[PDB]
């Protein structure tokens, strides 16, 4: 009725996409296929207070129960928005036909993955996700992309061994009900079930055992395209395990004992993503690139989602979901401007470009909304992310892993600055005054994500009183425009009107006229010297190397050097059976019959 | 409207009594080594002097933004903070709030000195942006040992549950989150160990290497409300102050008494020891008051 | 001939599914089959003639159908055969591709394989498009029928003669995307020899594996009465006798 | 003899083994690694046998 269409048409927009290439109405016809989920899911939404909305459509001889939960809808809706806010910004940025046929099969993976109240319909949609992320980054580079093949099909088959595992053992496939018979044994096989499924969704997520796609797939790539590779193709791997917890959370608990008052399994995938934001932030420092940087960033901030839905049964997917929702919101806008800024100029790397912030406004304002959305800044809904999962920290009490969440913000913190000072500040070079102002369509998508990132800081608000209530009955009594947690408050009206009140008496000591003349960049200080425009002063060559030099201890030991002697290993081995089992040698074949022969008299 | 002209009344105070304790560092310093040095109003006559120019500088349009907004970002730290009975809000002044506000003035003195360009400034942003990297390890073991010793955030409900009973320099799982901040206050601040973001000498200046009148008028009421913020929520959380007019008054005295007791500590260590490398910064802040603080989060545990 | 052999294999062995050392025999050839879905598939990565980098694939493939086919009695051999009908028709698109270039250009060596996006026609999509179905990745035919395989190989003899044939398709992977991108990335050659005889046949063979991938259940109703030859003797002598 | 099952109720079980007991071995275990690897480069005839 209403429910499957919007499943099938990102996919009849990559279906629609091949065809219509005769004039310039691949984009507008294009991206509006993608258009009708956000005006389809707004149209069922009042129902989800009704009793609930599903479906079946028996297919292969499955069930495909794709139905719509309280908090499924949520990650959809944000599946839209981003989804959409990546596709209009693709309308240009694409150079060829043949991307809108995976850019857009790749969202209709992301709605079914949400989507998904059953499994056969789950790990369908999951892999036509992960092949047409892949296939997406499946232009240049091969090297990087099948590392990101090969890692995510071992995650996508680790999960297929995992469902073996438990349509076993149960009998039935049905995912609605299975969550019932684990409650119906609450009351030796399983530490398996656990660990091979936080390996199938640990290789679309940030954990340091496997992240090496990461610097590779968020790396070169249509950049337009990457705000849904890291802004819903991520968070895949975030419901997941979210998933994974509606499954069961208590029989998990009592054959794994725990280490404190968070339970052993949540303190596992919490320690996993706590060393997660350390590396990721760690790594985005020294890391000259414009992409490369951002492949850290993105999986710096899972490990805040992956520490939230760790530790704590209440309040913890309660915060962790709505950094889910944060962190997805302004990182699509980070990639669209990275995606603007790679566009409208010409090469990738830091000693490319730097001081480009006077010729395209639009671009500086809209990542300046962006870069108030992260590492805290409290009219901004990064503030509300971090702080509600420094909250969930603290209940249930964990000193150890309270340090490295903290240290994340900071180091969250620091990068940012590292991205806005080499890119954005400093003297031009001079082969970027042949460059013009940001494109609309990219605008569009910078100015919608922008009003929603601020009517998502200053009010939490209306997503928390969403995911409240009708879900886990309510952790938090919040109200349009505060939160009311059991301890804090955080309030958002008192808190950003100070805020333009603290502005307005901050512009009143500073704007008194008295001579505000404007001066050249290129007659700066140099110690008091002459410089002219031929003089490299703005610095752009690695930016942290005290950071590098203190721990180059801990930097010796990668594990993209691991994973590549694993898989050398696995293919010189390739090449070992290749020669040892299939000769040359008749007689050898006739000794390999008279073996299995002889197992046949063995019986 | 009585909230507006309370507001005004404690951002006027916090100016024209944090400039006075920045003229009380400059008149201990210049003491410390044998020297009358400057009168107890020195730095208002500083600010005085940088309004009153006849040209600027003004290097970009986000030049006048960013310190502009870590003035109010240090106003809106100040403004949470339990001033004695005198409170603009009482109910939500939460500690992750108040610790992350200290570091936003690190950036827009920062995101500022950046617009306009220089090898100095770029070298001062490298020097002082390894700092609140590492600051912030046993800065949030500190909150941690703060935390789980009480339980509350809302932090008129915990000078509440210090004036019930007990101080909070005593019950040493709580102390040694104490040594922990009094390490981190010299590099929040800007003094002499943990200089690097200011480095008067080593390099020109860092961040502040060329900003002119306006702009480094604005950075001294910065400064002074940086100084007075990290120091109350120093008091406000490891003292108590707490507590008619002659009660308030009084309330608010020995509140500040007990602003100056960390500021004289503060000073002591901060002139007779030298400038430090950020190589080592970034060294010094893993190995001692991380294990200190992290003693303390175990053992608040 | 490879299904031939495995179906009359498969059927012989459900005719004597009531006697002793029977047991044995099925669990020696699941181990069989688990031992040639690994070698075969993993002898391809190496691999220098393309001709026999899809031979070493289609062997990995019938091991599968040996995996299902001799399981248990349902769910699954009822799927096994629906694995037949459809390996066929994708290693048809194989040998198609790789015998067209055999005779257009000569030889099947990398060397005189390589650039064929802008010098070959479609064939070569024809090509990409049947090598994208045997890891079975999108909506398409082999990817339902491996997860019926794999779901197949749950009840009885598990997770080790899983994650054997499910390690292969991670090999697989490899060397299917080593030769799409060695065709149609790589080029640097724009020939365009005309081949437009088998441009539209082999096509709509592909799409023949267009429909079939979106509309299962109008072809998985048949293997379900069609499994029943297979899975039991009772309802099949009586329909003999 | 003072107590154990005081010190294990306040004191939750990482494993089998009770917390306090697994944090005196581990402290125990890590006394064997580094006393037997200080008895090694220690020439002395008593300084090696107090290792």
């Amino acid at each position: 009725n209403e429910l499957p269409i919007i499943l099938l048409s990102p996919l009849i927009g990559g279906a629609l996409a091949w065809l219509i290439r005769v004039k310039g109405i691949r984009e507008a016809i294009g991206v509006v296929s993608s258009a009708i989920p956000l005006y389809f899911l707004i149209k069922l939404y009042p129902a989800l207070e009704g009793e609930p909305i599903r479906y079946s459509l028996n297919v292969g001889g499955f069930e495909l129960t794709l139905a719509l939960s309280h908090i499924s809808w949520i990650f959809a809706m944000i599946a839209a928005v981003v989804g959409l806010s990546a596709v209009l910004g693709l309308v240009s940025t694409a150079k060829d036909s043949n991307e809108w046929l995976f850019a857009l099969m790749s969202l209709a993976g992301a709605l079914g993955v949400f989507l998904a109240n059953d499994f056969v319909v789950f790990f369908l949609s999951w892999e036509i996700m992960t092949f047409a992320s892949f296939m997406m980054v499946f232009k240049y580079n091969r090297h990087a992309s099948l590392k990101y093949f090969v890692l995510s099909i071992a995650g996508a088959y680790a999960m297929l061994l995992a469902i073996g595992i438990i349509y076993a053992k149960t009998g039935s496939l049905s995912f609605p009900e299975i969550s019932a018979i684990f409650r119906q044994d609450a009351m030796t096989e399983t530490l398996l079930i656990y660990a091979l499924f936080l390996v199938a969704f640990g290789v679309k997520a940030g954990m340091f055992p496997l992240h090496v796609w990461a610097p590779d797939a968020y790396s070169e790539t249509n950049q337009s395209y990457t705000a849904m590779f890291s802004g819903v193709l991520s968070k895949t791997g975030v419901y997941g395990f979210f998933l994974l917890y509606l499954l069961m959370y208590g029989k998990l608990a009592i054959t794994l004992g725990n280490v404190r008052s968070a339970p052993t399994f949540g303190y596992i995938i919490a320690f996993l993503g706590g060393l997660t934001i350390m590396v990721g932030g760690i790594l985005a420092a020294l890391q000259e690139d414009i992409r490369k940087l951002f492949a850290y960033s993105s999986i710096s901030q899972i490990g805040y989602i992956l520490i939230g839905l760790g530790i704590g049964t209440p309040l913890g997917i309660a915060a962790a979901t709505y950094h889910a929702i944060s962190h997805a919101l302004f990182k699509g806008l980070f990639f669209l401007i990275v995606a603007t800024i790679i566009y409208r100029t010409g090469k990738t790397e830091f000693k490319d470009y730097g001081g480009l912030a006077e010729k395209m406004p639009i671009t500086f304002a809209m990542a300046f909304v962006a870069i108030l959305s992260l590492a805290g800044i409290p009219p901004m809904a990064g503030f509300a992310s971090k702080w509600l999962i420094f909250e969930a920290v603290i209940s249930r009490n964990l000193p150890i892993l309270g340090a490295m969440v903290f240290f994340g913000s900071a180091i969250g913190f620091v990068y940012l600055i590292r991205f806005t000072y080499a890119v954005w500040f400093g003297q031009r070079p001079s082969d970027l005054e042949d460059v013009k102002d940001a494109p609309l369509p990219l605008a569009i998508g910078m100015g919608i994500l922008a009003i929603l990132n601020v009517i998502f800081g200053v009010a939490p608000g209306l997503v928390a009183r969403e995911l409240n209530k009708l879900f886990s009955n309510p952790p938090i009594g919040g109200t349009i425009w505060e939160l009311d947690l059991g301890f804090g408050r955080y309030n958002g009206l008192l808190l950003s009107i100070w805020l333009v009140i603290g502005l307005i008496i901050a512009a009143i000591l500073y704007f008194m006229g008295a001579g505000v003349r404007k001066v050249p960049v290129t007659d700066t200080y140099q110690s008091g010297n002459p410089v002219t425009m031929e003089y490299n002063l703005t610095i752009r060559r690695n930016f942290f190397l005290p950071l590098k030099e203190a721990m180059a201890f801990w930097l010796k030991m990668s594990f993209d050097r691991l994973y590549h002697d694993i898989w050398k290993a696995i293919e010189e081995l390739a090449d070992l059976a290749r020669s040892y089992v299939y000769n040359g040698n008749i007689q050898a074949y006739a000794w390999y019959l008279a073996i299995i022969l002889l197992i046949l008299v063995a019986m | 409207i009585g909230v507006f002209l309370r507001a005004l009344l404690i951002i006027i105070y916090a100016t024209f009594v944090g400039f006075i304790f920045m003229g009380i560092i400059r008149k201990v310093t210049a003491r410390i080594h044998r020297r009358i040095g400057p009168p107890i109003y020195q730095p208002i006559i500083d600010t005085l002097k940088f309004f009153g120019k006849k040209e600027n500088i003004t290097h970009g349009l986000i030049y006048d933004f960013g310190i502009i907004y870590a003035v109010g970002a240090t106003i809106l730290a100040l403004m949470f903070i339990p001033l004695g009975p005198i409170s603009v809000l009482r109910a939500y002044g939460d500690l992750i709030l108040v610790t992350f506000l200290l570091e936003i003035p690190m950036l827009g003195i920062m995101f500022a000195a950046m617009s306009s360009g220089n090898p100095y400034a770029g070298i001062g942003a490298q020097r002082a942006l390894l700092t609140l990297l590492a600051i912030q390890v046993p800065l949030g073991l500190a909150i941690i040992a703060v935390a789980e010793y009480y339980g509350t955030f809302s932090t008129y409900e915990i000078v509440m549950a210090q004036q019930k009973m007990g101080w909070s320099i005593f019950h040493l799982p709580l102390l040694l989150a104490a040594i922990a901040y009094d390490i981190v206050l010299q590099a929040m601040f800007g003094k002499e160990p943990f200089d690097i973001m200011i480095a008067p000498g080593e390099i020109s200046l860092g961040p502040m290497v060329e900003f002119g009148g306006k702009h480094m008028g604005m950075l001294q009421i910065q400064h002074a409300m940086a100084l007075f913020a990290e120091t109350l929520f120093f008091s406000n959380i490891f003292l108590g102050g707490g507590v008619p007019l002659l009660n308030t008054l009084a309330s608010l005295a020995v509140l500040l008494v007990k602003q100056i007791a960390v500021l004289l500590i503060a000073i002591f260590v901060g002139a007779i020891f030298p400038r430090f490398t950020i190589d080592q910064a970034a060294k010094f802040y893993w190995k001692w008051p991380t294990i200190i603080a992290a003693i303390g989060a175990i053992m608040a545990s | 001939v490879v299904k031939a052999g495995l179906y009359a294999m498969a059927r012989i062995l459900y005719l004597f599914k009531d006697v002793s050392g029977w047991s044995s025999l099925t669990k020696l050839l699941i181990a069989m089959a688990t031992l040639t879905v690994v070698f075969a598939e993993l002898s391809a990565l190496r691999q220098k003639n393309v001709k026999r980098m899809i031979a070493y694939s289609s062997i990995g493939q019938v091991g599968l159908i040996a995996l299902a086919l001799s399981l248990g009695t349902q769910e699954g051999v009822s799927a096994g055969v629906f694995h037949m009908l459809n390996h066929a028709i994708v290693k048809t698109m194989m040998f198609m591709a790789i015998g067209y270039v055999g005779i257009t250009l000569g030889g099947t060596m990398i060397e005189n394989f390589e650039g064929l996006g802008k010098r070959m026609p479609l064939t070569s999509l024809s090509l990409t498009i049947g090598g994208i179905a045997t890891v079975g990745v999108p909506l398409f035919n082999v990817f339902w029928s491996k997860l019926r395989i794999i779901l197949a190989a749950a009840h009885e003899g598990n997770l080790w003669p899983v994650a054997l044939v499910l390690f292969a398709s991670v090999v697989e992977a490899v060397y299917y995307f080593r030769l799409i991108h060695t065709m149609w990335f790589k080029g640097k050659s724009g020939e365009r020899i005309p081949e437009g005889a088998i441009a539209i046949v082999l096509l709509l063979l592909a799409m023949l594996i267009i429909v079939i991938g979106v509309y299962p259940t109008p072809f998985w109703n048949l293997v379900t009465k069609a499994g029943s030859d297979i899975v039991e003797v009772s309802k099949y002598v009586a329909n003999v006798l």
